[PDB]
RNA sequence: CUAGUAACGGCGAGCGAACCGGGAGCAGCCCAGCUUGAGAAUCGGGCGGCUGUGCCGUCCGAAUUGUAGUCUGGAGAGGCG
RNA sequence: CGCCCCACGAGGCGCCGUCAACGAGUCGGGUUGUUUGGGAAUGCAGCCCAAAUCGGGCGGUAGACUCCGUCCAAGGCUAAA
RNA sequence: CCGACUUUGUGAAAUGA
């Protein structure tokens, strides 16, 4: 964004140069979910169903103590970071299913 | 161990003596090396014998950030401006680097002027005798072409050491440059300490 | 057998001179060729060289 | 040069200089620094002193890059100034130095200046740098 | 294109449809030699992001391994030494299973050069590898330029090298800052560069 | 060069790299996936010819559980010039 | 130097805004063992758990939140020094 | 020696939730 301060310390320290926006770049859509890849996940999903854990997942949810269902969905998948979405996947599949 | 000396730091408790590397071949590196050197350059005849061209670009690092070496290879965004296509700027010795970045206009025009410059001074031959085709250049002026040698475009490291003569204002006397130089410093320090009272400011207030 | 402490092809086989004590030198040299009784001290045969 | 070595002169002296009575072994006290808390215990306290223990906290990865500060102090900043460009210059008019075009980050206060003004424009001053420049009349330009 | 819906149904591997096919094709290998021609990829897909092509002279060999750890192969657990490497039982193979199946199936296969090899199927004792190999005195190898770099004689046993993916991954060569530093171009190579006393002429 | 340094070590003996920088040389590439479907456009082998490290014709086979072509993220595919 | 004359195919360049497909018992996590300078764990390996597509790996102190810098793995080839 | 996870699937009852 705005350059730095031009002093050699402190808050934005640095040396003044007129900072340039950068072109978009392929892999900036890097992960940018597709319409055919999402038709094939999604398909896919129910033909082979849910892991058991992720059914427990989902039995935690539509009773509604996240806390555990987080607590179980990151010692089965490993870490925070991706216990935090699988829990909120899971719970997307039970809002999608008691939408009807 | 005995009278005053440094505490000993030898690493010779290992094999050391069958890794031993002797430099007995340093001359005979250095000669084999210039006879590569000429056989690259009957070959490249007429090419120059630095290679392609290389960008001015910034060091790294604190202590190098303000010495201007010879990078890799201009970004994309300076072979599009300076108008030579992706796939063509290696072929006509310019080196293309498509990892840089280029975060200064400061840093594309230097080296878009290298661009304008290796472009005003280049010569290319035609791919066949008579056929001269768009981007050549004209027998009469291609006949006295040379193979240059060295460094044809040369980088100054550093800015050059230029100290020109000032008045002193008053102005510029009352500057406490050092308590400017201190506040700063503590601006940081407090950078957490404002902006959470900022923070629960906004969240009761 | 052995010999004791035997030569090794890692001794000090060149040593280093400064390059302005090499220069130094090399005028020094320069130097003594001029004057002629340190020539003819040397060894050579100079009683007919005109200057 | 061999043809120097002293054991050439104790040629002849049947213990090659090092005694009859404690003769030469192998290692008598030890590889290297054996013993530094048991029996060379009274060199390593008497000459080291606080060769063993850890004081001060760790720091991972160092780099010397982030630790560079070049200084220098006002005594020599008026050696950086050419002669010509000293005297095109009076009581009002200065010259200006740029330390970081010369290599130097901080400027130090050590030493005298002459009572001629100078702007040196650094990225790092002292306070006593900055004083001694005021009192000489010159002033600071802090650039990076 | 249904490479990516086969794909996505493999990636799903604890659900039922998978669970019961891989049981029975975990039974049906079982009961079959360890190393076995198959005449095409279980996992067509997968095979095929390898470098698999439905072409003569690229064959397909189903490889068991026994699973766990590398016991120490020593006369009765007695291993004469310093109590720091007197072990046994916990010890591991610096070699993946992966590596291990080709390395197998390249010593057994002599004239056929070993490109990949993938997991097939999993059970308590046996893991399952397919092994795609490449017959280079073949024609239709000799005149595919996306492959006839395995033909040069520098690419000979790659497998007892270390040179496939199982090779470079058991390397440590997936890496490239640091943490993956010393092993470049290897680790014997590094040690042997950072023990090099350099004494130069002029020291 | 960093550097016998940061770190590691009954923090004892010891052990110990990397970034930055300067040099030598510098070249980047190709796949898999959505994409001929009026139509496998691909490859091998036997036989035959010639100009012979291959090309061509014919007949078999491989192959649609995908050969060839386009694509590789720096992109790309489309449409206009 | 000589005969052979390069297209409606491909590329480059300019614009558009629509798509934009990218490697799985793999990453990643626990524990064990080895190794490292890599220290709440440097690589590797065994076993168990086991993905993600507004995502994933890093930013040398484990932890959650906010922001920022950066790169795109789990397929392959590649002289020169 | 024994404990847990794994190959390890099927349905049934009785006691805890
Ligand atoms: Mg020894
Ligand atoms: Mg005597
Ligand atoms: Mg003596
Ligand atoms: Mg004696
Ligand atoms: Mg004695
Ligand atoms: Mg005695
Ligand atoms: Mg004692
Ligand atoms: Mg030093
Ligand atoms: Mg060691
Ligand atoms: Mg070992
Ligand atoms: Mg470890
Ligand atoms: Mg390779």
């Amino acid at each position: 964004s705005q350059p730095k301060s031009g002093l050699f310390v402190g808050i934005n320290k640095g040396h003044v140069v007129t900072k340039r926006e950068l072109p978009p770049r392929p892999s900036d859509r890097k992960g940018k979910g597709t319409k055919r890849v999402h038709f094939v996940r999604n398909l896919i999903r129910e033909v082979a169903g849910f892991a058991p854990y992720e059914k427990r997942i989902t039995e935690l949810l539509k009773v509604g103590k996240d806390k555990r269902a987080l607590k179980v969905a990151k010692r089965k998948l490993g870490t925070h970071k991706r216990a935090k979405k699988k829990r909120e996947e899971m719970s997307s599949v039970l809002r999608k299913m008691r939408s009807a | 161990v005995k009278h005053n000396n440094v505490i000993p730091n030898g690493h010779f408790k290992k094999h050391w003596q069958n890794y031993v590397k002797t430099w007995f071949n340093q001359p005979a590196r250095k000669q084999r090396r210039r006879i590569a050197r000429q056989k690259k350059a009957v070959k490249i005849f007429p090419r120059p014998t630095s290679g392609p061209l290389r960008p001015i670009v910034q060091c790294q690092t604190r202590k190098y950030n303000m010495k201007a070496r010879a990078g890799r290879g201009f970004t994309l965004e300076e072979l599009k401006s300076a108008g030579i296509p992706k796939k063509l700027a290696p072929t006509i010795g310019i080196s293309v680097d498509h990892r840089r970045k280029n975060r200064s206009l400061e840093g594309m025009q230097s080296n878009i002027q290298r661009l304008k410059t290796y472009k005003a001074k280049l010569v290319i031959f035609p791919r066949r005798a008579r056929k001269v085709k768009a981007g050549d250049s004209t027998p009469e002026e291609l006949a006295n072409a040379t193979q240059v040698q060295g460094d044809y475009m040369p980088i100054a490291r550093g800015e050059k050491r230029s100290v020109e003569v000032v008045k002193v204002t008053e102005e510029m006397k009352e500057f406490k440059a050092y308590g400017k130089l201190r506040v700063e410093r503590m601006n940081q320090r407090q950078l957490g300490a404002r902006q959470k009272k900022a923070a629960e400011a906004e969240k009761e207030e | 057998g052995r010999m004791f402490a035997p030569t090794r092809i890692w001794r000090k086989w060149h040593r280093r001179v400064n390059v302005r004590l090499r220069r130094v030198a090399v005028a020094s040299a320069l130097a003594a060729t001029a004057v002629p009784a340190i020539v003819t001290a040397r060894g050579h045969r100079i009683e007919s060289v005109p200057e | 040069t061999t043809r120097f070595k002293k054991n050439r002169k104790k040629r002849g002296h049947v213990s090659a200089g090092h005694g009859r009575v404690g003769k030469h072994r192998k290692h008598p006290g030890g590889r290297g620094n054996a013993g530094g808390m048991h029996h060379h215990r009274i060199l390593f306290d008497k000459y080291h002193p606080g060769y063993f223990g850890k004081v001060g906290m760790r720091y991972f990865h160092k780099l010397s890059n982030r630790f560079y500060t070049p200084t220098v102090n006002v005594e020599r900043l008026w050696s950086m100034v050419p002669s010509d460009k000293a005297a095109e210059a009076g009581g009002d008019k200065a010259p200006v130095v740029d330390v970081s075009q010369f290599g130097y980050f901080k400027v130090l206060g050590k030493g005298m200046l002459p009572e001629k003004p100078i702007v040196v424009k650094a990225k790092l001053i002292s306070k006593i740098a900055e004083k001694k420049i005021k009192a000489a009349g010159g002033a600071v330009v802090l650039v990076a | 294109g249904a490479y990516k819906f086969v794909s996505e149904l493999w990636r799903r591997k604890q659900s039922d449809v998978m669970r019961f096919v891989q049981r029975v094709r975990c039974w049906e290998y079982r009961q079959q030699p360890a190393i076995v021609r198959i005449t095409r990829p279980t996992r067509p897909d997968r095979a095929r992001r390898l470098g698999f092509k439905a072409k003569q002279g690229y064959v397909v060999y189903r490889i068991r391994v026994r699973r766990g750890g590398r016991k120490r192969p020593v006369p009765k657990g007695i291993v004469y030494g310093k109590p720091k490497h007197q072990g046994i039982t916990q010890l591991k193979f610096q070699r993946n299973k992966r590596s291990v199946a080709e390395e197998r199936a390249g010593r057994r296969l002599g004239g056929l050069r070993v490109l990949n090899s993938y997991w097939v199927n999993e059970d308590s004792t046996y893991k399952y590898f397919e092994v795609i190999l490449v017959d280079v005195a073949h024609s239709a190898v000799r005149n595919d330029p996306r492959i006839n770099w395995l033909c040069k004689p520098v690419h000979k046993h790659r497998e007892l090298r270390g040179l496939t993916s199982a090779g470079k991954k058991f390397r440590g060569l997936r890496g490239k800052g640091h943490r993956h530093h010393k092993n470049r171009p290897s680790r014997r190579a590094t040690w042997k560069r950072n023990q090099t006393v350099s004494l130069r002429r002029y020291r």
